[PDB]
Formats: structure tokens, C-alpha cells, sequence
């Protein structure tokens, strides 16, 4: 019924997204930038 | 009929009436007919010129770094070096292809186009 | 309401839509092809005659569609399918 | 029968409903992304040859950093790089997981998908869009003051278009969400329609559509990331 | 089940297309990048030796 | 309701569609052809006459179609087919 | 109800279609012709006087189509054919 | 059924069609004329003041059609022709 | 009000829409392709044959729509889906 | 049925047509003007400042029409003319 | 009256709209892409090999929006949603 | 016949028109702006960095119009004005 | 008569308009963008790769409208607002 309406899931997804970003900002982007700059 | 003049730096090569001038400018092929509009273009580095005359055979010219100027009455082709069809040798032109030097390969390609071997 | 009245009203609306679309297509396509022809003749006057062979091929390709619509439109408003 | 919407695994907590299927799909995507990240962290080598995972991650990083440098400059906005790269990878993996064959008969002629891309749910796209919205608006506020920033956005390039300008400020998030939503939403519907054919005919339209949908998902992830970077740059000018 | 068979066949076709016409160029690109970086490393090593 | 009333309403809608399509086609096509002609004139002062020949043909291929619609519009509105 | 009510509603819809199509065609055609005129004047400042003529011809064709549509809409609405 | 209700509904639909057509024409024509003006100013900056004389004409023509529509649309809705 | 009557009226309106869209698309796309072809001939008159390859690749790719679009229209008016 | 209901349905459809036409015109005109602006900036980067003066003028003429159109939609929907 | 009759008539009109829009889009998009292809081939006879790549891409997307529409129409007329 | 039903059907048709017009405008405007951007980037590689500043202004102006329409579509379908 | 029948017919017509507009917009925008891409590749063969970035940036943009429309189409036909 009117799938366009938001829901509680909005928050949960955000949570699951943020931690991923938290990982990317910690163990992906800095090491990769370091490798690129070193090369 | 329009007056085609193949003019080189070292000398004026050829002049005479013709019925249709085909060549290949930078963007792409082009054909000039008697009352074509005024135009100034640069021929491709390995360009060829085909001057079709009335009552005579096609005139195929291998052009090196030429230019084209269609005027209100006459078409003028400028050329660092233009070689007429009868003067090409297949051997040297075909050999110049794929050479390390770009100008030599372009000149060989122009000769091949003039011959018709493409 | 007699059903034939509804049938023929729908048929008239359909024929109007057919003609409107056909006229839009024909007019715009002919305009574009004519623009090409005018530009070409401006560029190369002696190609004029030789330019009519493609132009007509375009026009006949466009105009035909128009007439096809017209034909169907006639069927819509003269022998309406499903009419009682 | 399509049953557009109708999320399964729906549960309730704290007086709020949650679409369990989309939560599960998002969690699977996050697990895949985190597994890739931790595998990279166990393979980053500035001395030896890089593995395929390192190649992929550094390709993403170079693309995003090039965009940032060409738009706003890495020094001004470094966080935009992790934000854009995580957005891109998340959306890409979410959309690409759909290619896996999981659609099956629902015992009543209604197709059912064990995994459906979370972007087909409005909650996922709204979450990403609103998060990006808040992020670059906060970045603009920090760049050019709490009071100056709204003045800058309302004024725009010409003050006369102030009523127009506000709309884009509202249209930026919505366009980001809906653009993604529909592009993935269609993927859900089309396959459902393609499920009405007999098995001996469903494969061809199904194969064609899923092959096209791989590309659709890749382009959608790229568009989302690029527009996020561009909005960040546009809100951090002067 | 029938639609499951249909979508499984479709996925088989997709995988065949990918392996036939997409995996080769991507593998070539990865090998190209790996060889380029390996050559850069070796050339750095020989430059240090020089 | 009188069935002829429904017939006439449908005929009016169809004629309106025919005129809308014809006018859109005519306006767009004539604008495009005139754009070609004006550009040709701008490039060449003295090419005017030689450009009017093809241009008119284009107009002929456009206006004609438009006017064809006119005829059928009348046939729809005045001599409505299926009227009863 | 009254048949004339249906007739007039259909006439108003048809006239609205007529004027919508006429306005679309007129606006876009005049815009295209003006684009050609402006580009030509940019290319050649002295061409203004000569350029006005073909531009006026094109605008005349476009406005003739538009005003023919206007007249036929006035016919549809003020004196509706087929009105009982 | 208060036949005036159907009259008003048809009048509102026709006015909406008129406004839609007028807006489409005005928007596209103004966009095209502005494209010409922008290109002319970009390529020949000195000709800025020279290009506005034709532009104001083009826009004028375009806008004229739009404004005409307004009036007629008002006629459709505020003083609906054919009210019983 | 026989259900078949309403069904057939809706089918005829739908088929009219089919024709309108198909004709518009076919005409305009064919005109654009023909414009490309005519410009190609004008630039270099002896490329006609060589250009007939891409041209027919375009025209068919346009007509493939039209005829396909046309097919379903014949399905609407002659064998109407969901006919009671 | 209630006359207000039919009148309101007609008003809603008319407002929908108004907004559809306004949006088509605004979108296409803005796209065309922006295309001109982008090309001009690409050719002459220094012109970025100058080309804003004409470009937005175009956006003034396009958007305004749309907004004017939008205005009347409100009149159709919130205070429906001739609503009895 | 039968609810299914009204629903099916609406479905037929909707599908007619679907393919009208789809055919317009596909035809015009293919025409524009083919115009680009024909121009490119006319300039460079050898550019054919490197032009089918983008062209067939441009067709692809433009065709998707067509066929997708087709699919949904197949739903409208053969599996009409909401059919009581 | 539950006048709310008629009002809802009219509002749905109006919203369909609103979003169809917005879609046409947005699609064509974005296509034209993208054409400008692609050509500009082709003419010189360096401009890729700067051309996005004007291009995304255009897409900003285009999209906004579309989204405004979208907003009112909600107003038409979720809180129908004059719903009684 | 069942009011849900009228609401469903209105929703189907509305969704037809939704996707008709979306199809026209997406098809024409993709065609225009592909024309730009093909012209750039033909004129600048070395830039072939560089153009694939903006081109898709354009595609992913224009198609947005279409796909967004598609979404709302579903909301109309599968989750008809105000169906009651």
C-alpha cells in the first residue's frame, strides 16, 4: 500500500550504511591513499 | 566546369578546367562542383586529389601537406609536394607504409591512394 | 444510448488522433528534409538535381507514412471495426 | 498478479515497522563490502604486485579523488573521498547481487525473490539521499557560516531566481533518491512480468533484461557517487 | 518452479556471455596493471642499484 | 442522450485534433525550412533566387499536408461520417 | 440531459486543441526563424536588411497557419457546426 | 444534470489545452531565440547591442502568440461561450 | 450500454493513439535520417551508394518501430483484447 | 451527479494539461539555452562571465512563462472559475 | 454498466498512450542517432568500423525505453491490473 | 456514483498529464544539455573540469521544473483539491 | 456502477500518460546524447574513451525521468491512490 511511504527501516539501513562507511574511512581509503602516494 | 590549379611551393604544377574535384579534408571527404561556395580547408596529411575532366581521364594526385581554396571561380590546391599519377612507383610508396617516421608513412599512403591500391 | 453512437464517437476520436499524428510527422519530416535540401543547394548548386534523388527518397519515405495513416483513418471513420 | 511492494520478513519493534527482506539484503551487501575491505587490509602491498582486490579498490579511489580534485580539491574536502567511494561500492554491490538466480515460483503463480536489491525499497534510497543531504549541507555551513550559507544558496547565481533556487536545494536529495529508486524498482517489476511466460520462453527476456540491469546498476552507482561529489563541491564554494 | 527454471537458464546464459566476452578483457586489464606496476617496481630497484 | 449529440461531440474533438496536428506540423516545418533559407541567404547575398525554388518545394510539401488535414476536418465537422 | 451541452463541451475541447496546436506551431516556428535571423546577423552585420525578407516570409507562413487555426477555433466555439 | 456543469468542465479542459500549447510554444521559442543570442554574443562579443534588435522581435512574435492564448483561454473559462 | 460498445470505443481510441505516435516517430526520424543523407550527398556527391548502408540501417530501425507499433493497432481494432 | 464534482474533474484535468505544457516548454527551453551557454563557454572560457547576462535573460523569459502558467493552474484548482 | 468494461476501455486507452509515446521516442531517437552515424560515415568512409560501437549503444538504450513500454502494455491489455 | 470517484479519476488523469509533460521536458532538456557537454569535452580535453559548472546549472534549472510538476502531482493524487 | 471501476480506468489512463511522457523524453534525450557521442567520436577519434564519461553522466540523468515516471506508473496501477 503506497510503497513510497517511508518506514522504520529507513533508520536501520542508515545504521548498516554508516558502519560500512566507518570501515571504508578507516581500513580502506587511508591505506589506499598511502599506497598511491608512496607509488 | 571550374579551373583547378595544383600549385606547389617550388613551382606552379598544373592548371586547367575540370568537371569535379574530389579530395579529403580534415573532417572528411569533399567534392567540389563548378559553383561550389567559397571555402578554405586543410587536406588530410595523406590526402589524394581526383580531378575529373571533360573529355579526359581522371587526374589522381598524391598530395603532401596541402591546402584547398574554393574561390568564386577557381579551385586552388596548395601542396608542399604533389605527385601526378603517372609519376608514382608502387614499390617505394608501399614500402614507405608502416615506417617509424609519420610523414614518410603519410606520403606512402597518399601515393597508394593515388594509385588506387588504398 | 445506441451502441453505434459510442462506436462512431470513438472512431472519430481515433481518426482525429491518426490525422493529427500523421500531419505532425509529415510536416516536421518534410521541413527537416527541405532544410537539408536548401542547405545542400546553397553549398553545391550543381548538385541540385543529384540532390533530389535522396530528398525524394526521404520525402516518399515520410509522405508514405502520412498516407498510410490517412488510409487507416478512412477505415476508422467509414468502415469502423466492431461497428454494429 | 504482481504484488508490487509487499515486503516479506516484515516485523515490528519500538512501535515501528521494519522490512526484514530489505534489512537482510542491506546486511548481506554490507558484509560483502566489509569482507572486501578486510581482505584488502590483509593484502595492501606498496612493495609487491597488487592483487585484484587492491586493483579494484585503488581504481575506485583514483576515480573519486580525480573527481574531487577537478571539482573542489582534495585538501578542502578530504572526507568526500571516503563518502563517495563507500556510496559507490554499496550501491554497486546492492544492485549487482540481484543478477544471482533467486526468483522462484511462489506456489500460486506469484514470483518470489529471496534477494531483492534494497534500492528497490524507498527506505534505502531515502536513507542514502538524506544522509548525503545533511552531510553536504553541514559541510557548506562549516565552510561559509551558519547564516551565510543559506544566504548563499538562496541567492544562487542571480537573486531574481530565488524562488527557483530553493527548489533545487530541495530537488537535490529527492532527485538523488528517486533516480536510484525507479532505476532499481523497474528491475523488480520487469522480471516479475517476465515470470509470466513459460519457462521455455522466460529465459530469453529474463537473460536480456538482467544483462541490461547489470549495466543499469553500475551506471546508477556511478551517477549517485558523482552527483554526491558535485553537490559537496557546489556547497563548499567560497 | 517453472519460473525458477526459466530464471536459472537465463542466469546460465548471462554467465556464459560474461565469461565469453567480458572476463577476457577485464583479466587483460588486470594483468596489464599488475605488469605495469611490477615493471615500475623493478625499474625503481635498478635505478637504486645504478 | 441523442446519439447524434455524441457523434457531433466526437467529430468536434476529432477535428480539433486534426487541426492541432496540422498546425503543429505546418509551423515546425515552415520554421525549419525558413531557418535553412535564412542561413543560406546570410552565407550568400546573391544565392537568394536559386534558394527560393527548393524552399518553396519544401513549403509545398508541408502546407499541402496541412491543408489536406483542413479538408478532412471539414469532413469530420460538417459532413460527419456515421451521423444518424 | 440537453444535447447542446454535450455539443458545446465537445466544441470547447476541440477549440482548445486547435489553439494549443496553433500556439505550439507558431511559437516554435517563429523561434526557429528568429534563431536563423539572429545567427545570420551575427555572422554578417550588413545582412540585416536583406535577411529581413526571407525571415518575414517564414514568419508569414507560420502566422498564416496560426491565424487559420484561430479562425477555425472561433468557428467551432462561437458558431458550433452541428449544434441542435 | 445541470448541463452548465458539462459546459464548464469542457471549457476548463479547453482552457487547459490552450495554456499548455501556449506554454510549450513560448518556452521552446524563447529557448531557441536565446540559444541564437547566446551563441552570437559568445562568438562576436562586440555585436552584443546589435543582436538585441532581432531578438526582441523574435521573442515578441513568440510571446505574442502566448499572450493571445491567455486572452482566449480567459474567454473559455471566465465567460464560457455557449453557457445555457 | 452494451459492454462491447465501450470496449470497442476504447480500442479505437487506443489504436488512434498507436497510429498518432507511430506516424510522428516514423516521420520525424525518417526526415532526420534523410537530412543526414542529403547533407552527405551535398558535401560529396559521389558518396550516395556508400551512404545507403547506414541510411537503411537507420530507416529500418525507425520503421521497425512504426510497423511494430502498427501491428498492435490491427490487434486493437480487429481482435480487441479483453473483449466481453 | 453533483455538478461540482464534474466541474472539479474538468478543472483537475485542465490544470494537469497546463502544468504538462509548462513543464515541457520550460525543460526544453532551458536545455536549449544551457546548450548554447555550454558551447559558448567551451569555445571562450573568458566568456563565462559575459554569457551569463544573456543566458539568464532567456531563463527569465522561459521560466516566467512556466511560472505564469503555473499561476493559472492554481486558479483552476483552488478557486475554480465558474464553479457552481 | 459492467465495471470490467470501463476498466478494459481505460486499459486500452492507456496502452495506446504507452505505445504512442514509445514509438515517438524510439523513432525520433533512432533517427537522431542514425543522422549522427550517416554524417560520420559521409565524412570518413573508413570511420564506419569505429562508429557502429557508439551507435549500437545509443540504439540500445533508446530501444530499451521502447521495449519496456511494450512489456507494460502487454500487462495493461492482457493482464489488466485491478480488473474486477 | 460517489462523486469522489469521478474527482479521483480526474485527479489521476491530471497527475498523469503533469508527470508526462514533466518527463518529456526533463528528458529532452537533459539530452540537449548533455549533447552540449559531450561536444564541448570532445573539442578539448581540458574543458571537462570547468564545463560541468555551467552544464549542471542547466540541469539544475531543467530538473527543478520537472520536480515542481512532480510536487503538484502528489497534491493531485494524495490530497486532491476539492475532493468533497 | 462501481466507483472503483471509474477510479481504475482513470488510474490506467494516468499511468499510460506517465509512461508515454517518460518514453518520449528518455528516447529523444538518449538519441540526442548518442548523436553528440557519435559526432565527437567521428570528429575526434582519439577522444573516444574520454567521451564515455560525460555521455553516461547524461544517460543516467535523462533516463532518470523515464524511470522515475515508471515508478509512479506502478503507484497508479498497482497501488492506485484513493482507490477505496
Amino acid at each position: 500500500s503506497n510503497f513510497l511511504i517511508p518506514n522504520g527501516t529507513f533508520f536501520a539501513v542508515l545504521i548498516i550504511f554508516l558502519i560500512v562507511l566507518g570501515v571504508i574511512s578507516k581500513w580502506v581509503v587511508p591505506p589506499i591513499s598511502k599506497v598511491l602516494a608512496e607509488r | 566546369d571550374l579551373n583547378v590549379e595544383i600549385v606547389a611551393v617550388e613551382r606552379e604544377l598544373w592548371s586547367g578546367p575540370a568537371t569535379f574535384v574530389f579530395t579529403r579534408t580534415t573532417a572528411g571527404e569533399i567534392g567540389i562542383l563548378p559553383r561550389h561556395i567559397p571555402l578554405v580547408a586543410q587536406l588530410v596529411d595523406d590526402a589524394m586529389v581526383r580531378v575529373e575532366r571533360e573529355g579526359e581521364d581522371d587526374l589522381r594526385i598524391a598530395v603532401d601537406g596541402g591546402f584547398l581554396s574554393v574561390t568564386e571561380e577557381t579551385v586552388r590546391i596548395l601542396v608542399e609536394n604533389a605527385q601526378f599519377e603517372s609519376e608514382i612507383d608502387a614499390d617505394a610508396a608501399k614500402e614507405d607504409a608502416a615506417s617509424d617516421d609519420e610523414r614518410t608513412a603519410a606520403w606512402g599512403r597518399a601515393r597508394l591512394r593515388a594509385l588506387g591500391q588504398i | 444510448l445506441d451502441p453505434n453512437a459510442i462506436i462512431t464517437a470513438g472512431a472519430l476520436i481515433g481518426g482525429g488522433l491518426i490525422m493529427g499524428g500523421g500531419a505532425i510527422g509529415a510536416g516536421i519530416g518534410d521541413g527537416i528534409a527541405g532544410n537539408a535540401l536548401i542547405s545542400g543547394i546553397a553549398r553545391q548548386p550543381e548538385a541540385q538535381g543529384r540532390l533530389f534523388t535522396p530528398f525524394f527518397i526521404t520525402v516518399g519515405l515520410v509522405e508514405a507514412a502520412y498516407f498510410i495513416n490517412l488510409a487507416f483513418m478512412a477505415l476508422f471513420v467509414f468502415a469502423t471495426p466492431g461497428l454494429q | 498478479a504482481i504484488h508490487v511492494g509487499h515486503h516479506t520478513l516484515v516485523f515490528e519493534l519500538f512501535g515501528m515497522t521494519f522490512n526484514g527482506d530489505t534489512i537482510l539484503a542491506t546486511a548481506v551487501t554490507a558484509v560483502i563490502v566489509i569482507a572486501l575491505a578486510f581482505y584488502l587490509r590483509a593484502k595492501v602491498t606498496s612493495t609487491g604486485v597488487p592483487s585484484g582486490v587492491q586493483l579494484f579498490w585503488e581504481a575506485l579511489t583514483i576515480q573519486m579523488r580525480q573527481q574531487i580534485e577537478g571539482s573542489i580539491g582534495m585538501k578542502i574536502a578530504p572526507f568526500v573521498l571516503p563518502l563517495s567511494v563507500t556510496i559507490f561500492v554499496f550501491i554497486l554491490i546492492s544492485n549487482w547481487l540481484a543478477v544471482l538466480p533467486l526468483q522462484y515460483g511462489g506456489a500460486d503463480g506469484a514470483a518470489a525473490e529471496l534477494y531483492k536489491a534494497p534500492a528497490s525499497d524507498i527506505n534505502f534510497v531515502l536513507a542514502l539521499a538524506l544522509f548525503v543531504f545533511v552531510c553536504y549541507h553541514a559541510a557548506g555551513i562549516w565552510r561559509r557560516g551558519i547564516v551565510g550559507h543559506p544566504i548563499k544558496v538562496v541567492k544562487g547565481h542571480v537573486a531574481f531566481l530565488a524562488p527557483i533556487n530553493i527548489v533545487e536545494e530541495l530537488a537535490k536529495p529527492i532527485s538523488l533518491a528517486l533516480r536510484l529508486f525507479g532505476n532499481i524498482f523497474a528491475g523488480g517489476i520487469l522480471v516479475a512480468l517476465i515470470a509470466m511466460f513459460p519457462w521455455y520462453i522466460q529465459w530469453f527476456p529474463n537473460a536480456v533484461w538482467k544483462t541490461f540491469d547489470l549495466f543499469v546498476g553500475l551506471i546508477q552507482a556511478f551517477i549517485f557517487s558523482l552527483l554526491t561529489i558535485l553537490y559537496f563541491s557546489q556547497s563548499m564554494e567560497l | 518452479m517453472s519460473i525458477f527454471i526459466g530464471q536459472l537458464i537465463g542466469f546460465a546464459v548471462i554467465a556464459f556471455i560474461i565469461v565469453k566476452w567480458v572476463v577476457p578483457p577485464v583479466r587483460t586489464l588486470m594483468r596489464n596493471q599488475q605488469e605495469a606496476v611490477r615493471a615500475a617496481l623493478a625499474e625503481s630497484a635498478e635505478a637504486a642499484k645504478k
